[PDB]
């Protein structure tokens, strides 16, 4: 009954797809070794969702790692919850891509996309229905934006009726760890315009400002960033893994949040957010909830939300709380600023709840935004490209695996399309 | 995932012979051979509880290979991969390369790749030589011209010392220098460049080594060329492998000649009086004096960097590093490249030798830079070759081993495009 | 209800020696001999407390039946059941099947008379051998030849070793193949076909043995030929007997060539953490590289399929099994044909070997397949032989046994005729 | 079952012989006296092969020594093992050949061929199956190349069907010990290439090129290379002394090997070859193994095989190892040097594996390879023999025993036809 198939690309998109299922397990009370110790029904109730029954009531997820480098599978094999995956499912190659994403397309791709492929296949025959490809990369570096750009490529190809769902992790002018990441952002995102239904856009620098700003860690490192997006992760999948009084599933929040096929690169957030010393401080009732909610800070990308307009968002909670209050709250939110929404929609909000909140905390939420700022952080990439390509420069390497130039004029062109769409609606 | 390690000449068997050291001290391996992933790059597993190295040392007079084999590291390496000649390359190109060489290419064509055939996970080559030499610059040459050949995909990482401008320890230095670098324009991928001068000052006046010696110097080199494979070696929170000095560092197919420099450089009694973090090493390293290589980077531009550090560092750290770094004007960044930057990380901290010049340090960094500064160098050397070639000084020797002038015009009209290309992209 | 198992050759004797301690294990017989109607199948009662199998090892050279005789199986088997030869084959069909075997056949027709002569209930026989060698085929030939004209009616299952395409042991293998198909074809009610590239892939691949051997090789086809006939040892909900091999897969009477695989294969780690149900074994028995010869199924169309299952599984998953993959259109079937499907399940689970490479399974399923994929195969064997042919390579050997080149030349235009029949069927 | 009948003649060859006897009884666990004191019951399995039964529990070897002067029997007899031979079988003459093939061939060997044909016919009714001949030689000097060729003749015409099987030593142009060797050696060829089966062709400057590369042994006698050539005939004869997962005996590796009745001049090869300082530091696993035993120094002719092609090679394997491994090591052996591999046979490679290797060895191997290198040695020998015979040099000593010019010019024209067939199939 509408099973997710799970599939993991690239360093980040293994760590943070790791981490989901660390946090996703915890929740449902399961094991490291895959037994399940859980207290209430509710959670064995949508454990076959993800997770697929075996024997000794003994759980094994439905999960596929598929990395150009045995190190990655080596370190997530020695995490944590390394031993739960299923062995079967590790498919590696040998060589790395080099951040190319040519490399990652066209080489070792066409060499690893055959045998993914049938193992993909067999997960989804495994299940009753599958309802949609959840998948997570980086568009920075060349093998999550080669791999998993000709992955979702070949599964929509398969799949045309399904939804295809990723949560993207890509660059920004401030923070760079390599140098041909507006390149490998440039190629990948003309696949991802076309190919997928969904895309939750992830930027590293607003995850930092979210550490600095408002959880006020001393030592922040990639594990507090991987539990940080592994919350809205887990937010935005909780309405069907769990009942609600008002339950918006994948597709239910797709058809609200993409008004148009191009328009469907989203602004992920989560609260409540705190450090451990000022828990006592702070009132976790659902006013104070949803102005951290709509916070400009509070966010997941760099972009300022003030400075655009939003097309359309969503808030899914989730914990015992006021349908009255969570619908005065949106009703001043949307009414206060009115200017920063779309006058040509009477109601830019969706709003879901569920009824079993997250461990640890008696209410939460999860906030999904489409607006026009996020063409801020698209173009300020365009021009990075431009300025390194108007000169051809960091090309001969792509050359070699018979990429042309026309290619990048075609994604240059395809960018330029994107940022003026968002530019129209403004 | 491993990686072969050869070495030539003098300058090459002696920074052998002090890096292996290094890496048997780093990977716990005692010197008579024994004591799991980790030293499976650079040292293989024969039957049980020993191990040898994937490296040969190659040199045409055996003067270094006999204390080599009579030394104190003679039962962790093979006898049969020390390679020995019989003649001396008396710092002639053309002997080094034609007459001495076509007797033992033979036989090490054959041992790289019969050693490289039971060996699947291979990522390249590395090659250590010295093109101030003949028999570094000759040799070298010859091999590489034949490698590439056959091979020509894999990646060759080349490591060669480059005189002084105003020191020099041979005089026939800058023929062999434009003789070789004719046939390294376009064989070697990538080639680190080290000057004599800049690593003897930069112990004298931070790590305070009034008399230093070739082995202080070659320390420091050794762990340079060790921390540029310890992601590879050991795991780390974001990993770089040998193909991102490849394609990340070379824009073009032609401009590959990156500057190197390391830091922290201290000895033991200031490392306890000096705090290490992560800004005053960033610092240092893009210091011009600090560098390893006798060249003004503020008289050009930076291309493309690539940080690699080690040790319990975080990545918050590092960014804000190289943002400060960015937002600062003393340095240059050429505008075909603002995300100029390829940051990486590795937990395995940095190792001290017993007895050794070096003091521990809680985290360090390598600075692999590729800029436009080493023009002026190459336009130096040129400088000074063009006016012993007016008189043809030194040509009998080369004319009595078999070349002629042709092959030095085409060296120096080949020199002159290098500096062509050079001034063409820093514009 | 009984049949007898005979094999020959060293690929035979293996076989029988890795499979009979499978038997035993199973119906519970200790090593010495001594522990109702499941064992009566394949194994004798002698007088009290005492079983003696139903099968003969028949060699000509005597290395396998010495050290079949100073095994650890040696008071299970008859001392006189073990026949040996005096001279070696020789990878000769014709000496294996003129020289050598006249003066055994005469032993050996008798032994398997009289021993047949007690029993009553006999539904057929089983020969295991090899076509890739000279043993295997020659005798093969020489005994099937004799049997057939005395028996005739009485069934014969047919197990052979076939060579790889880019892998041989030998080198006169295509000369044994097409000397012995010739004969082959008009006796053999049925035989089954194994290359062993396909199996050393599938315990790669699946299993997980980088460094099997031809025990672990010999381990599964134990398994599968134990599985056809554990309908007729133990009871079950829907029985097949040995006659459903010959009346329901065999369409023509010369068209008699199936291929064979196997489910689940795992090892004893990826056991526990992946579950087993029908669907995913139905779906990897039919896929291409799941196979134990090395052809593509999809080039061709499936003629006819027998699915046997073994341990606690329902009728009804079975066959939404067999119905959603009729309705998947990545296989194609044969218009002759449409309901191609013969299930039948057995409640008497796989057992396991104690220190063995398989784990243990709740259910299992052993499909053999007829198909035109061999055609492509046969066709590659005679090409290659075609090459040895024309040169007259390997032939003064043949002809100086007794043959010519007519039988050669008949064997070619037999196996021209194959092909033409099998491209003519799958039209 | 299948027992050998061992005939030795020469100098070299009843020095290898002696060193062949040597290496298998200690192998075997034979006391120099004829004891048996072995360990493993599969050494007395099949002991009857070559050792006969006698009182005591003491074994004779099936030896037969036959030289033309008393100092090789003296010298055999003194040596190690010089006791456990039969002392019937010490039979020997007065006079010695001088290096002359006619005097070997016409007036001694008459004389002593009657004298040893009852006893090879004693030893041969002593077994219950004689399997073959199993002959040492030189085609140098006179004694071998006249007597072992009479031998094999009068062999042949006694036992048709049985095997001939000869290790050969034949002389090189850079070491020749002797005037008349290439006189000696194209007569012995014209009866070696008619009457024998098999024919391991061996040569001196190939041994001491191993000795010299390989071993590298500081002063290397000829008894270093005793205990070489008794490593590769000790190889091809331990499928019938001993069991393995596929036996191949000497018809069996014939026939794979011998492709038509005249090229049957094998080029015998062995491996693993490492010094004592150097074991440590070398992996004896099957892949560098196998890389040894097609290298082209490695093997025991003076012949490059990259300058030819092979008929046909077969590998004799010593120990547990995995057939997997050994099949693919093979298949990319064949497949990454085709052009130096007949392309008119789809597989030129024969393998065969034994489960008890030597002692003192985990693993260790055989090659027996034929192919069209040996043609390079042959029309050097036949050139040699050619300068020398167009002025009749060196004949007048061979017309005192009635031998006719005629003769010569048959051998010469042997050894002609011989090279062009060698070169019809390269
Ligand atoms: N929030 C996190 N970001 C990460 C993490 N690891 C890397 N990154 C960021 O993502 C950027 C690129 O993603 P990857 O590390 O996966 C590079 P990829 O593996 O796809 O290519 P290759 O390693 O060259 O084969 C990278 O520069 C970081 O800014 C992480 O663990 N958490
Ligand atoms: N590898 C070895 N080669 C040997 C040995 N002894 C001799 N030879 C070589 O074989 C060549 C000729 O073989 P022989 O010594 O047996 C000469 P033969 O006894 O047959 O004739 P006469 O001694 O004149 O009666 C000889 O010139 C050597 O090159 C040996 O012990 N080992
Ligand atoms: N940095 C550094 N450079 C060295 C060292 N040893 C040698 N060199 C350099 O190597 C150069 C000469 O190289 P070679 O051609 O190999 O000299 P060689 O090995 O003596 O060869 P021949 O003189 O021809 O016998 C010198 O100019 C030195 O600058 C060393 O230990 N450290
Ligand atoms: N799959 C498999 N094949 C085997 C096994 N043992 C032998 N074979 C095959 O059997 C073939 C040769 O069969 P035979 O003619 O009987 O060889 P042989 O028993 O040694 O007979 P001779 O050489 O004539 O003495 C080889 O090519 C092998 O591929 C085994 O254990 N498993």
């Amino acid at each position: 009954m509408r099973e997710i198939v799970h599939i993991q690309a690239g360093q980040c998109g293994n760590q943070i797809g790791a981490k989901f299922w660390e946090v996703i397990s915890d929740e449902h009370g399961i094991d490291p070794t895959g037994s399940y110790h859980g207290d209430s029904d509710l959670q064995l109730e949508r454990i076959n969702v993800y997770y697929n029954e075996a024997a000794g009531n003994k759980y094994v997820p439905r999960a596929i790692l598929v990395d150009l480098e045995p190190g990655t599978m080596d370190s997530v094999r020695s995490g944590p919850f390394g031993q739960i995956f299923r062995p079967d499912n590790f498919v590696f190659g040998q060589s790395g891509a080099g951040n190319n994403w040519a490399k990652g397309h066209y080489t070792e791709g066409a060499e690893l996309v055959d045998s993914v492929l049938d193992v993909v296949r067999k997960e989804s025959e495994s299940c009753d229905c599958l309802q949609g490809f959840q998948l997570t990369h980086s568009l920075g570096g060349g093998t999550g934006s080669g791999m998993g750009t000709l992955l979702i490529s070949k599964i929509r190809e398969e799949y045309p009726d399904r939804i295809m769902n990723t949560f993207s992790v890509m660059p920004s002018p401030k923070v760079s760890d390599t140098v041909v990441e507006p390149y490998n952002a440039t190629l990948s995102v003309h696949q991802l315009v076309e190919n997928t239904d969904e895309t939750y856009s992830i930027d590293n620098e607003a995850l930092y400002d979210i550490c600095f700003r408002t959880l006020k860690l001393t030592t922040p490192t990639y594990g507090d960033l991987n539990h940080l997006v592994s919350a809205t992760m887990s937010g935005v999948t909780t309405c069907l893994r769990f009942p609600g009084q008002l339950n918006a599933d994948l597709r239910k929040l797709a058809v609200n949040m993409v008004p148009f096929p191009r328009l469907h690169f989203f602004m992920p957030g989560f609260a409540p957010l705190t450090s451990r010393g000022s828990q006592q401080y702070r009132a976790l009732t659902v006013p104070e909830l949803t102005q951290q909610m709509f916070d400009s800070k509070n966010m997941m990308a760099a972009c300022d939300p003030r400075h655009g307009r939003y097309l359309t968002v969503a808030a899914i909670f989730r914990g015992r709380m006021s349908m009255k209050e969570v619908d005065e709250q949106m009703l001043n939110v949307q009414n206060k600023n009115s200017s920063y929404f779309v006058e040509w929609i009477p109601n830019n909000v969706k709003t879901a709840v569920c009824d079993i909140p997250p461990r640890g905390l008696k209410m939460s939420a999860t906030f999904i935004g489409n607006s026009t700022a996020i063409q801020e952080l698209f173009k300020r990439i365009s021009e990075q490209f431009t300025a390194m390509f108007r000169r051809k420069a960091f090309l001969h390497w792509y050359t070699g695996e018979g990429m042309d130039e026309m290619e990048f004029t075609e994604a240059e062109s395809n960018m330029n399309d994107l940022v003026s769409e968002y530019q129209q609606y403004q | 995932r491993e990686c072969i390690s050869i070495h030539v000449g003098q300058a090459g068997v002696q920074i052998g012979n002090a890096c292996w050291e290094l890496y048997c001290l780093e990977h716990g391996i005692q010197p008579d051979g024994q004591m799991d992933d980790s030293f499976n790059t650079f040292f293989s597993e024969t039957g049980a509880g020993k191990h040898v190295p994937r490296a040969v040392f190659v040199d045409l007079e055996p003067t270094v290979i006999d204390e080599v084999r009579t030394g104190t590291y003679r039962q962790l390496f093979h006898p049969e991969q020390l390679i020995t000649g019989k003649e001396d390359a008396a710092n002639n190109y053309a002997r080094g390369h034609y007459t001495i060489g076509k007797e033992i290419i033979d036989l090490v064509l054959d041992r790289i790749r019969k050693l490289a055939d039971q060996c699947t996970g291979l990522q390249g080559f590395l090659v250590f030589h010295s093109f101030g030499g003949g028999t570094g610059s000759g040799f070298t040459s010859l091999l590489m011209e034949r490698l590439s050949v056959d091979y020509g995909k894999k990646s060759k990482l080349e490591f060669s010392i480059y005189p002084a401008p105003q020191v020099s320890t041979a005089v026939v230095e800058p023929y062999n220098s434009i003789l070789t670098t004719h046939t390294t324009l376009e064989h070697s991928d990538c080639a680190f460049m080290v000057d004599n001068e800049a690593i003897y000052d930069i112990c004298r006046r931070n790590l305070d080594i009034e008399r230093p010696t070739y082995t202080n110097l070659n320390r420091l080199i050794s762990q340079i060329v060790s921390s540029i494979t310890a992601s590879l070696r050991f795991d780390g929170a974001l990993n770089v492998d040998l193909t991102e000095f490849q394609t990340n560092l070379v824009p073009y197919p032609r401009i590959h000649f990156p500057l190197a420099t390391y830091a922290p450089v201290i000895s033991a009694e200031k490392a306890y009086h000096e705090q290490l973090t992560v800004a005053e090493i960033t610092n240092a390293c893009f210091e011009p004096a600090n560098q390893m290589v006798k060249c003004d980077p503020r008289h050009g531009k930076y291309m493309a960097c690539c940080l690699l550090y080690r040790g319990d560092v975080v990545p918050k750290d590092v960014n804000a590093a190289i943002a400060t770094i960015k937002t600062k004007r003393t340095i240059q960044f050429v505008d075909w490249c603002p995300t100029g930057f390829k940051v990486g990380i590795n937990y395995q901290p940095p190792t001290v030798v017993p007895g050794g010049d070096l003091a521990k340090v809680q985290r360090a960094v390598c600075m692999l830079s590729n800029t436009t500064a080493i023009a002026e160098a190459w336009a130096r050397l040129d400088h000074k070759f063009d006016l012993m070639y007016a008189k043809r000084a030194f040509v009998h020797w080369y004319v009595g081993e078999g070349m002629e002038e042709g092959e030095f015009s085409e060296a120096r009209e080949d020199m002159a495009a290098l500096e062509k290309d050079y001034e063409e992209v820093g514009a």
